[PDB]
């Protein structure tokens, strides 16, 4: 009834979709073969699956998300590991050539031979509905399949579907820690096509989640799986109000119109609380006020920019679990009475609070504890202007003497495209600072 | 075997209810080469699985019986 | 389905590629007779990268070994993992190379190159993807230089959009062992610059040094060197094979490596390297692995990178490890040795991680350093060539087979402008 | 009483006949001996077999088929095959020579001395036939027997019988993939004769079937077995409304007269949906809306002819299985409201639906999925002139310098015949674009 | 029922037809005695194409063997599979052949041909429906170029509408073995052109190259060459004898290959050819089978196919295959190199597939080419003829036996006219 078709592009997209669908199956009680085990006939309703999982005539829960990559490695790993019969065969579209951290290669020469097939599969998934609610796109701004093909995919999706919501989950390059050299080039070329031509975009770095995993979870050498689990928790807490029940639900199209003020400011930041291990979770008094004031801690954000050096424009605060709607207001009052947390002048009320009854699930083999109440605090603010200023600095420094541009020219893209995207993002920075003042 | 304890049967005849009454669906060849693809249409027999579960065939006994004799004609004296 | 045809030119190339097949067949689980005696399913998953498939479940290498002297075919076929190659992929001539670039390029290498291209074309487009052409050779000799460069030129003419890797054993002045090495190297780097996509240069002096003071072997006779080279080959090509958390194939390396097209000369290094007396004493943590990776004494090139500046740095790790340990170490090495990195490229290090280690150790790494210190070898080869071209030394042994002096002068000019090009980014500024 | 005599001409005709009579016998529960199995003494109420087989004086089943091929190999194989006891001995008519891809050889030579015997067998079948609804002729435009003898046979049935329908299933050569060399000559020469002596002229192209089998069935190595099983499913779904009862029965005259506007557009385009395999068909609903939406696609056409470059003049849709008229009408409404399907202006109501309760009978060992719903869609699109434009291009660039013409002029074919056929087909495609605009 | 009357002529023809019969009798499961120890019924379903029934079930081949000397007849009869033939169609003469076209066409061979035609009429009206005749002459002897072409002329005049299939071994620049070979070839091709439905010309030099490259054999002798030619024969006429998928008989090949009536000189090739050691490393499926057909090294005519344009290409495949794969491969090779293909015949490859493979190998294919590259071989033969004829060398034998030089003049004129006819449809364009 309320459909949340997901597209996972890039290797980061496929891995984050693996974690995301593991979380969805575990919190909907579906074994990896598609069936519902443990004597399903108990309970009369349980229609919560009909947001992410379809249902055939024989009664199989078939998910609604297309895993697209250009190299077949991670996609074949998904096709051969555990969740094998759960996904459709024409749901894990793969290519021959790789995009190779190259936006022009993934956008102009390799992206056009698979775009018709992925749009036909999105056509079939949307036709297998009864009124769609919102696309959920998952990719990385590192470059390649996650940037150029994602941009072309979003262009054709906006052409085909008119005004449907197209929420981004982007893995943005961190300030210091990064794993490539052409990531500023890819982000600059991608912001042009994802700024004016896409819907609300959640954006996360990697070293913020690295620091969070170091500090909160007391785990010192884990890998990308224990990042994808946290972002899966965030997206589950976002689009759980469509599936589950609770007081003052927040619909997916009601997230946007009540979070983002202007149709160019659509880059909020997420913060999940409380991320904690079991030993530390057993030793405190997890409550609504505590998790609310721990959401606004600058050392717990998933974006490496200090919100103390910016203005809080709006905040949508989503709750899961044993949460009453009076402690929420008591926490909002004790947050708004604090002078350090600063809200913009044209915003007397700056909070949209939503509550969902069912608590967040715990994944077996995970590091998060059995939490009873959680918040996915999603704030639109002006603090990311510093991050895009730093990325402009890096891109101008590397573009000073035209490094790595001979590739993008070689498979074909004009040198003025870089200048056009750079001046577009400079105008975006101007827009953010004039909104802030 | 029966296609009733294994499947759903809706007024299926005895001919499909017992698929074991089908003979001639083997015709095993000679030594296993010289195995032209055109004789592959006389392959594996229908079984309890690859059998119709419904047989909605019209019966034209009444219509044929009236059609042989002929339609009514106004023949009388009144 | 991404897959490389492998071709070995010269006696050095044939031996150094025979060791490469001997190590990756052991890595993939293939026996000497060519069948799959492997335990894991993951081994026979990306075997199409380097192997074909015949009747009876027999996997043959996609190797098209080419020489022009018959003794090396006996030496590669009598050895272990030698019968695995297809006998049709053994085209060669009965003449003598002569250690002559003119002989290997114009007179006697030009006759063989038609059949060599025929077999290469067959083994290359009897395929579906054909990402890579990996030619492996030595600079300084005969067919390794002339025949190899002619083969590179014809193949790059035939396939203008495919990746060309060349593992080149460039000559070193201390080893010497041949009096026409500066002529052959200076006259072959002309074809290696304008054609190849990635060229990894390997110094025999550096291989002897890394066998002496790192492996600490008394007599590293002839096989430890090309075993190290084969380990480096497997490290740089493993991402088209056994899947990892963050992989980077040949195009993914090549795009992030070269800032400018004629800067594709790389200094490779594979350093989980320890002597047998210290292998029990050392740990194998990621910080120890990366500090002895960035240590200059574990480098397969004689150029000391301290006398220069890193343009780009690769790190292909193998093993199940933590990617906010490898990433913080890649950031820490930049923040420590920030002077040796170019200031106009932030984040000079590209990191890839595969979760399957090589046979032996449980963790490993491969280093590819594009630095503006590689000009030392090039300057020394240019100096030894211009110390011989003045008084027309050994030149009739090329003009008789037929070359003018204009070709030699243009080769020296293309040597010097590339040396000046690397010096330009050695001594530059961010703005 | 509803009875159809099938005439299978050529090697393609004989192989189509094998793979279709296998499906017919396996659908009606007749073993290949022709013997009807145990009926529990009393025969009971069942007469679906009467449209293809006849009750002789023993309880056997001789089919109403005439297998004609001049080369005595493919039909001698049937005489020595597993169906040797099915057909009457004087029904698998063969010659002693070949026609060898030559229309002149098949029309004015050795093919002529056998048409009298073929007509005598057809006469005997029609005499033992009570109500002849229409002849059903299967052949190929490859050449020789399938073109010249088929043309002569159609002319002779036209001049003796008349009135009664003559459906044609013609194998059409592909744009690129072709077996013979004089196929454009043989296909140009037969249009002149299949124009004015055919009531419906269904066209099947092998390359479209190859792409369908490689895309939807996950078979990388298709062949004539799969090709003829798909064509057999098409003809069985076409003719099933006679033998098996249904709501909204659409018989041969009805979809003859609700499909052709004018007596020159009688060349429909078949499509079968679903053509899916079983491992894929596990993960869909296979709803009526889905199997109708995946039927107007250019990727599922049967001719290698995208209907986007043209308009639909008429469309018959034979649903076969557990379909509901509410879902049929909803699917028709959605198809009409979609914009890419452009119907012609002078036909706002072109859709003739026909429901049959009987699901498609799966053949064991086949590649097709085994599902309870199917659609056989017969369009009459104006795009069909693309194949005939390529045919004219090939015919012109062969006939510019009189290649391959000496065989024809030695075995018949006065030299004006090629020009006459070219003029007729050019005027015909002029008529087709005239009714398109 | 279809059937083929075999008429062998010459020493080469008799040897190669003896090899052909002793390989197809093994294909059909026939003893040297002539009794059927087969294993299936498809062998006896179409056994009457080549054999005549005798008392008890013995099978006698329908072959008429012709020579002018006892010689090869006695050698074949003493050899294995020599007791299978009819003893009444071993017709020969007591004179000599003299490797002379004039002696074979005008002397005592002109009354032996009456007995040969009497035997052929007996074997033709002891039948039901002739598909046609095949003949296997030598093109450079006195009997192959003599008796053979006289047989072709008499059969063409007497039966005018039956398929004639003459294989013939064309002369070669190197490997000659005969001095008047250009004279015999030029005088015989004139009778070949106006009287034969099609010819499958084979060259000994190309056969020797095939043996010395592909099927190593060390010593290739004549048994392996005749085995290759016999395999080509059995491959080309296999759809007449064995059923299966889409098939093509000799008349279908004739109507698909030759565009204009004087263009029926075909360029054959058998291509499951693999070396004894290379069989283990070989994979056997349709793409590599296709490229071995379209390999210039595996062609039985010495002419290079890259030196011309294919008019038409016949591909007779044998075995349970995917004809989707074979049609895709034919389209793929055409689209790969459309340069060596005529534009005015679109998709000019006639393909046939039968489901009965030959004995031994699993999957077979036979290549036939009506290429425009045979004009260089024909030009070469004309060059040798005119170089020998400008000085009237070796002409006194022909003139003394009695043939005017006008006959040689018309032979050379038809030679050059056929060369020009092949030349015009090589640079003739569409529009
Ligand atoms: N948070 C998170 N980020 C990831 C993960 N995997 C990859 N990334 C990010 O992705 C960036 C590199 O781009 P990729 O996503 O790996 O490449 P791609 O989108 O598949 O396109 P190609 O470069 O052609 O392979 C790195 O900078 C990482 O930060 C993951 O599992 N979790
Ligand atoms: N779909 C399909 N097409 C076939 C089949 N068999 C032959 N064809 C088509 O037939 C064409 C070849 O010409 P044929 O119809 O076979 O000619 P013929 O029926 O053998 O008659 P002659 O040429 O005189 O021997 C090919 O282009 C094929 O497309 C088949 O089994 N299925
Ligand atoms: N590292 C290494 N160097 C080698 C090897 N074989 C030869 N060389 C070097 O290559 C040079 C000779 O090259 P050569 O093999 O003769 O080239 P070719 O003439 O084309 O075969 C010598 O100076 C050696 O130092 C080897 O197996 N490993
Ligand atoms: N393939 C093949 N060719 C042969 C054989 N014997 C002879 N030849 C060729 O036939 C040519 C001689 O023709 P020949 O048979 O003597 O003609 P004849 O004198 O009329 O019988 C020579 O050039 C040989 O190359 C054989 O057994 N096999
Ligand atoms: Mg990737
Ligand atoms: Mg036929």
């Amino acid at each position: 009834m309320r459909e949340c078709i997901s597209i996972h592009v890039g290797q980061a997209g496929v891995q984050i979709g693996n974690a995301c669908w593991e979380l969805y199956c575990l919190e909907h009680g579906i074994q990896p073969d598609g069936q519902m085990p443990s004597d399903k006939t108990i309970g009369g309703g349980d229609d919560s699956f009909n947001t992410f999982f379809s249902e055939t005539g024989a009664g199989k829960h078939v998910p609604r998300a297309v895993f697209v990559d250009l190299e077949p490695t991670v996609v074949d790993e998904v096709r051969t590991g555990t969740y094998r019969q759960l996904f459709h065969p024409e749901q894990l579209i793969t290519g021959k050539e790789d995009a190779a951290n190259n936006y022009a290669r993934g956008h102009y020469t390799i992206g056009k031979e698979i775009v018709d097939l992925v749009l036909d599969r999105i056509r079939k998934l949307a036709d297998q509905c009864t009124g769609l609610q919102g696309f959920l796109i998952f990719h990385s701004f590192g470059g390649g399949t996650g940037s150029g093909f994602a941009s072309l995919l979003m262009e054709r999706l906006s052409v085909d579907y008119g005004k449907k919501s197209k929420l981004e989950f982007a893995i943005y390059p961190a300030p210091q820690i990064s794993t490539a050299v052409v990531e500023p080039y890819n982000t600059i070329l991608t912001t042009h096509t994802t700024l004016e031509h896409s819907d609300c975009a959640f954006m996360v770095d990697n070293e913020a989640i690295y620091d969070i995993c170091r500090r909160n979870l007391d785990i010192e050498r884990p890998t990308y799986t224990n990042l994808n689990r946290l972002i899966a928790q965030i997206v589950s807490s976002i689009t759980a109000s469509l599936r589950f029940d609770g007081a003052l639900n927040v619909d997916l199209t009601e997230f946007q119109t009540n979070l983002v003020p202007y149709p160019r400011i659509h880059f909020p930041l997420a913060t999940y609380a409380p991320v904690i291990s079991a030993e530390k979770a057993y030793h405190e008094q997890l409550s609504v006020a505590e998790i609310t004031n721990a959401c606004f801690e600058p050392a717990n954000q998933m974006v490496k920019c200090d919100p103390r050096h910016g203005k809080y424009m709006a905040c949508c605060m989503l709750y899961r679990g044993d949460v009453v709607p009076k402690d929420v207001n008591a926490a909002i009052a004790t947050i708004k009475t604090k002078r350090t947390i600063q809200f913009v002048d044209w915003c007397p009320t700056g909070f949209k609070v939503g509550i969902n009854y069912q608590p967040p699930t715990v994944v077996p083999g995970g590091d998060l504890a059995k939490v009873q109440r959680a918040v996915c605090m999603l704030s639109n603010t002006t603090a990311i202007a510093e991050a895009w200023a730093r990325l402009d600095h890096k891109f101008d420094l590397m573009y000073a003497k035209r490094a790595f541009v001979h590739w993008y020219v070689g498979e074909g893209m004009e040198e003025g495209e870089f200048s056009e995207a750079r001046e577009d993002l400079a105008a975006l920075e101007k827009d953010y600072e004039e909104v802030g003042v | 075997a029966k296609t009733s304890d294994h499947y759903r049967t809706q007024n299926l005849p005895h001919r499909f209810e017992n698929p074991d009454v089908f003979e001639g669906y083997n015709h095993k060849p000679q030594n296993p080469l010289y195995y032209t693809t055109n004789m592959g249409y006389g392959s594996i027999p229908p079984t309890v699985d690859t059998v119709p579960t419904c047989f909605h065939a019209k019966t034209n006994k009444f219509s044929e019986h009236l059609g042989k004799c002929g339609m009514y004609r106004n023949e009388g004296l009144n | 389905m991404r897959e490389i045809v492998h071709m070995q030119a010269g006696q050095c190339g044939n031996q150094i590629g025979a060791k490469f097949w001997e190590v990756i067949s052991d890595e993939h689980g293939i026996d000497p007779t060519g069948t799959y005696h492997g335990d894991s399913d993951l081994q026979l998953e990306r075997i199409n990268v380097y192997y074909n498939e015949a009747t009876g479940g027999k996997y043959v290498p996609r190797a098209v070994l080419v020489d022009l002297e018959p003794g090396t075919m006996d030496s590669v076929r009598s050895g272990p993992f030698g019968q695995i190659f297809r006998p049709d992929n053994f085209v060669f001539g009965q003449s003598g190379a002569g250690n002559n670039w003119a002989k290997g390029h114009y007179t006697e290498g030009a006759e063989l190159v038609d059949s060599v291209l025929d077999v290469v074309r067959k083994e290359a487009e009897s395929c579906d993807c054909l990402q890579g052409f990996q030619l492996t050779h030595s600079l300084g000799g005969g067919t390794g230089s002339g025949m190899g460069t002619l083969l590179i030129s014809k193949i790059r003419e035939e396939y203008p959009d495919r990746i060309m890797n060349t593992f080149s054993v460039v000559p070193s002045p201390k080893v010497s062992d041949t009096v026409v090495e500066p002529y052959n190297a200076t006259l072959s780097v002309h074809q290696l610059v304008e054609n190849t996509d990635e060229t990894y240069c390997i110094d025999n002096e550096a291989l002897y040094d890394i066998c002496f003071r790192t492996l600490k072997l008394t007599t590293p006779t002839y096989g430890d060197l090309n075993h190290l080279v084969s380990a480096t080959m497997s490290g740089v090509t493993t991402c088209l094979r056994f899947p990892g958390q963050l992989n980077a194939d040949l195009r993914k390396l090549a795009v992030n490596m070269v800032p400018f097209p004629r800067l594709h000369f790389f200094m490779p290094g594979f350093a989980p390297l320890t002597s047998r007396g210290s292998q029990q004493y050392r740990a194998l943590t990621v910080p120890e692995l990366t500090q002895q990776m960035f240590d200059a004494k574990n480098m397969m090139a004689a150029c000391d990178p301290r006398h220069g500046r890193y343009l780009t740095v690769a790190a292909i790790f193998r093993g199940r490890m933590s990617m906010k340990e490898v990433d913080e170490q890649m950031l820490n090495v930049q923040n420590k040795n920030s002077s040796y990195f170019v200031e106009w490229i932030p984040n000079n290090v590209k990191t890839a991680v595969c979760d399957i280690p090589p046979r032996g150790l449980k963790m490993s790494a491969t280093f590819i350093g594009n630095s503006t210190a590689i000009q030392e070898l090039f300057k020394r080869i240019s100096e030894q060539f211009t110390a011989m071209f003045r008084r027309k030394a050994f030149l009739h042994w090329y003009t008789g087979e037929g070359m003018d002096e204009m070709e030699f002068t243009e080769a020296e000019s293309n040597m010097n402008d590339l040396v000046s090009e690397y010096q330009q980014y050695q001594d530059a500024t961010a703005e």
